[PDB]
């Protein structure tokens, strides 16, 4: 327990790190949250939105 | 049939082919959500309803 000062700095890098890979299942308000299903599936005209 | 009474037809284990679907001109309301009509040849679907 008295390497804690030293385990927190991994522990925050790993877990910032984690939530950014995280952040590429969401769809935020679009179809779908990858980009190969959309380009795919839709239409050049209106894929863009 | 009646529009309380709509009928529900399965459809599966197909080579679908909508490009005869779309050439077809006796229908005048052809509107599509979220998939482009000219797209649907490629994909697949694990089940259609009509």
């Amino acid at each position: 327990s008295a390497l804690g000062k030293l385990q927190n700095v991994v522990n925050q890098n790993a877990q910032a790190l984690n939530t950014l890979v995280k952040q590429l299942s969401s769809n935020f308000g679009a179809i779908s949250s990858v980009l190969n299903d959309i380009l795919s599936r839709l239409d050049p005209p209106e894929a863009e939105v | 049939a009646s529009v309380y009474a709509w009928n529900r037809k399965r459809i599966s284990n197909c080579v679908a082919d909508y490009s005869v679907l779309y050439n077809s001109a006796s229908f005048s309301t052809f509107k599509c959500y979220g998939v482009s009509p000219t797209k649907l040849n490629d994909l697949c679907f694990t089940n259609v309803y009509a």
